[PDB]
């Protein structure tokens, strides 16, 4: 969980490593203009392919196992293909309700493994969740844009916390 | 509602001996306070 | 319920330091404040230490004072007296008891039993 | 220095009878709190002193109905209904009300013969 | 060191009407003074609440029949409360609150409160216990037992106390104290309010709502909670009769008023009586 700090969301939208930055929620563009009640940043790694999977209105079923996302998701997935950044099989990257952040504690666990002379594909690939709460509350984290001063009784276009208009205030 | 919050209810064009099997002396019927008409059980 | 519990006995020489146990069981230790007492047999008394509720600390004896310190341990609830120059006085089952405050959920007011609960006790023997 | 000293060192005595014993003291025993305090041991032969009270009012558990607290003046009294045998070992007698807890040589019981 | 004192005997179940009691504050600000229509699940008006004893007052003294039994969580609690001395100053929540599923605590401290998740293993009596701390120092539990151990306590927070006894209470006034437990989605939800009452024991008519005090997000599914007192050894548990009333929600309390300043001074139930779901359904009270 992220809060008490000032977001730049140009810089990381800038870095060309994210092979996948699309937001189903909003536009990456309009992010730095906009600020966000809470952020909440989920990391795993999944096979490459759940990526189709693992998307608002996608089932897949290690995806399904493991992590579903909610019928509607306002919030980003940064997926890449993280061999180069995986490259070393690991028997820890280990592919063991649907309800948003499913949790989980013969036996359940199960094995797996990847080499780097293992094909491409099977290989790992990285995938990063900021679920963006906007509970129309005080937002801690905001944008990198600096204020301006405060203006009255006068009709002027204003910004508060990302929401927008025209009026007197 | 100024005037008391005593209501009756109509269950229109269906039979008294239907209306308690009804899922939906308010539920359960009632032999006494119980009327028939052509437009329903009161 | 209230029990306490003492070492067995020392064998000590004049002017040498011996070191002496007391535990308070049934009512925890923290429940009461252990008073070091030492007798001899069948003798009155002797107010060797004394752990003070109002001071918090052991307090020795006008008698044999400048004889007598204290190693106590919370996490293992051990308490031991080191006192030096043990007498017939001394050689004796040593009974330690503890004066406890008892008060209802305020703290209206603070008993002292004085010597609430005793125990085995420790025996003494000093030779030339 | 309140001077405590129990006058008898031994009480042979007949099966059937009060009996009890004197704790004087040079200096009066009223405590700050405004009520006095008093204490007796009891030690069984080759047993520790067991507290018969540790205050008067209020005697110790496991005080048989015979010992109730009685008196004059500096002396104390341990009145008794029916004595029972078991009573036959050193007695000592405590007051709780200042620091220093000076006590008495101590009294020893015993059976008539 | 976990010792258990408590009996083994249920207590005569006993009812009490609610009286409207279980309406809270949604969501942001509604100025308007005029109805807002929400589907929210809350406690229904005028249905019957148990009334628990924690420790069983029968006979000449209650401190002979200590009880706390454990009771579903189900969708959401409304837990309320009238105790003088705060026994009660915890809670557990869980599945099965046994050293599995991460289990979920919180405690209140005298001036502080701590929420944590630490997969605990209950000892079999869930109790605190306080102690007094030898020189200059009053009484204060040395260590919490209300559980054999933490596991990694995955989520941790402090902050300041949820209960509060700063209010100065007379014979005539007692303090009265309302939660509303709720988990919904990943975030587990805390609605209180605390005012004083001094018509009856039990709860009398009138309307308030509820703030919320935090919104914790925590991942853990609650299907049982025990409320968790901090037993005082009174060397030896003790209590001023103190009882605790337990609610289950149910999905049903639409309609909500509002007056100028913005407090819902009134509400409906669409589905409690006929006069008031045509109420609801012409969306005006009158
Ligand atoms: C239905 O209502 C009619 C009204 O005429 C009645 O004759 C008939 O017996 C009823 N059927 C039932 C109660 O099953
Ligand atoms: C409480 O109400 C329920 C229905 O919600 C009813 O079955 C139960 O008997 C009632 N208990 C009382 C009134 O004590
Ligand atoms: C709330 O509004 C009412 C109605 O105008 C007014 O009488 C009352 O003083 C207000 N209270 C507060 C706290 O503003």
């Amino acid at each position: 969980r992220i809060s008490n700090c000032v977001a730049d969301y140009s810089v990381l939208y800038n870095s060309a490593s994210f092979s996948t930055f699309k937001c189903y929620g909003v536009s990456p563009t309009k992010l730095n203009d906009l600020c966000f009640t809470n952020v909440y940043a989920d990391s795993f790694v999944i096979r490459g392919d759940e990526v189709r999977q693992i998307a608002p209105g996608q089932t897949g079923k290690i995806a399904d196992y493991n992590y579903k996302l909610p019928d509607d998701f306002t919030g980003c997935v940064i997926a890449w293909n993280s061999n180069n950044l995986d490259s070393k099989g690991n028997y820890n990257y280990l592919y063991r309700n649907l309800k948003p952040f499913e949790r989980d504690i013969y036996f359940p666990l199960q094995s797996y493994g990847f080499q780097p002379t293992n094909g491409v594909g099977y290989q790992p690939y990285r995938v990063v969740v900021l679920s963006f709460e906007l509970l129309h509350a005080p937002a801690t984290v905001c944008g990198p844009k600096k204020s301006t001063n405060l203006v009255k009784n006068k009709c002027v276009n204003f910004n508060f916390n990302g929401l927008t208009g025209t009026g007197v205030l | 509602t100024n005037t008391s919050n005593q209501v009756a209810v109509l269950y229109q064009d269906v039979n008294c001996t239907e209306v308690p099997v009804a899922i939906h002396w308010r539920v359960y019927s009632t032999g006494s306070n119980v009327f028939q008409t052509r437009a329903g059980c009161l | 319920q209230v029990r306490v519990v003492q070492s067995g006995a020392e064998v000590k020489n004049p002017g040498a330091s011996v070191k002496v146990s007391c535990k308070v069981s049934g009512y925890t230790l923290t429940e009461l404040s252990i008073h070091w007492v030492r007798q001899a047999p069948g003798n009155g008394l002797e107010w060797m230490g004394g752990f003070d509720p109002e001071d918090g600390e052991t307090i020795y004896a006008q008698k044999f004072q400048g004889r007598v310190t204290m190693t106590e341990d919370t996490s293992t609830d051990t308490a031991y007296m080191e006192l030096s120059s043990l007498r017939s006085d001394d050689t004796a089952v040593y009974y330690c008891a503890t004066a406890g405050a008892i008060t209802g959920t305020p703290r209206n007011f603070y008993y002292y039993y004085g010597m609430d609960v005793w125990g085995q006790g420790t025996t003494v023997t000093v030779s030339s | 220095d309140i001077v405590m000293t129990q006058t008898p060192l031994s009480s042979p005595v007949t099966l059937g009878q009060p009996a009890s014993i004197s704790c004087r003291s040079s200096q009066s025993l009223v405590h700050s709190d405004g009520n006095t305090y008093l204490s007796w041991l009891q030690q069984r032969p080759g047993q520790p002193p067991r507290l018969l009270i540790y205050k008067i009012s209020n005697r110790f558990s496991g005080v048989p109905d015979r010992f109730s607290g009685s008196g004059a003046g500096t002396d104390f009294t341990l009145k008794i209904s029916r004595v029972e045998a078991e009573d036959v070992g050193v007695y000592y007698c405590m007051q709780v009300t200042q620091f220093p807890y000076t006590f008495g040589q101590g009294t020893k019981l015993e059976i008539k013969r | 060191q976990c010792v258990n004192l408590t009996t083994r005997t249920q207590l005569p179940p006993a009812y009490t009407n609610s009286f409207t009691r279980g309406v809270y504050y949604p969501d942001k600000v509604f100025r308007s003074s005029v109805l807002h229509s929400t589907q929210d699940l809350f406690l229904p008006f005028f249905s019957n609440v148990t009334w628990f004893h924690a420790i069983h007052v029968s006979g000449t003294n209650g401190t002979k029949r200590f009880d706390n039994p454990v009771l579903p969580f189900n969708d959401g609690v409304y837990f309320a409360s009238t105790e003088k001395s705060n026994i009660i100053r915890g809670w557990i929540f869980g599945t099965t609150l046994d050293s599995k599923t991460q289990s979920l605590l919180i405690v209140n401290n005298a001036t502080n409160v701590v929420i944590k998740v630490c997969e605990f293993q209950f000892c079999n009596d869930p109790f605190l216990g306080v102690y007094y701390h030898k020189n200059n120092k009053s009484w204060m539990e040395s260590e919490f037992r209300v559980y054999s151990s933490a596991n990694n306590c995955t989520f941790e927070y402090v902050s300041q106390p949820f209960l509060m006894d700063l209010e100065g209470k007379q014979g005539n006034f007692k303090n009265l104290r309302e939660f509303v437990f709720k988990n919904i989605d990943g975030y587990f939800k805390i609605y209180s309010k605390h005012t004083p009452i001094n018509l009856v024991r039990d709860l009398p008519q009138g309307f308030s709502a509820l703030e919320p005090l935090v919104d914790l997000p925590i991942g853990i599914n609650i299907t049982r909670f025990q409320t968790l007192l901090a037993l005082h050894r009174s060397y030896g548990w003790t209590a001023g009769a103190a009882a605790y009333y337990v609610g289950y929600l149910q999905p049903r309390t639409f309609l909500l008023k509002y007056n100028e300043n913005g407090t819902i001074t009134d509400a409906v139930d669409c589905a409690l009586d006929p006069l008031s779901e045509t109420k609801c359904t012409l969306k005006s009270f009158t």
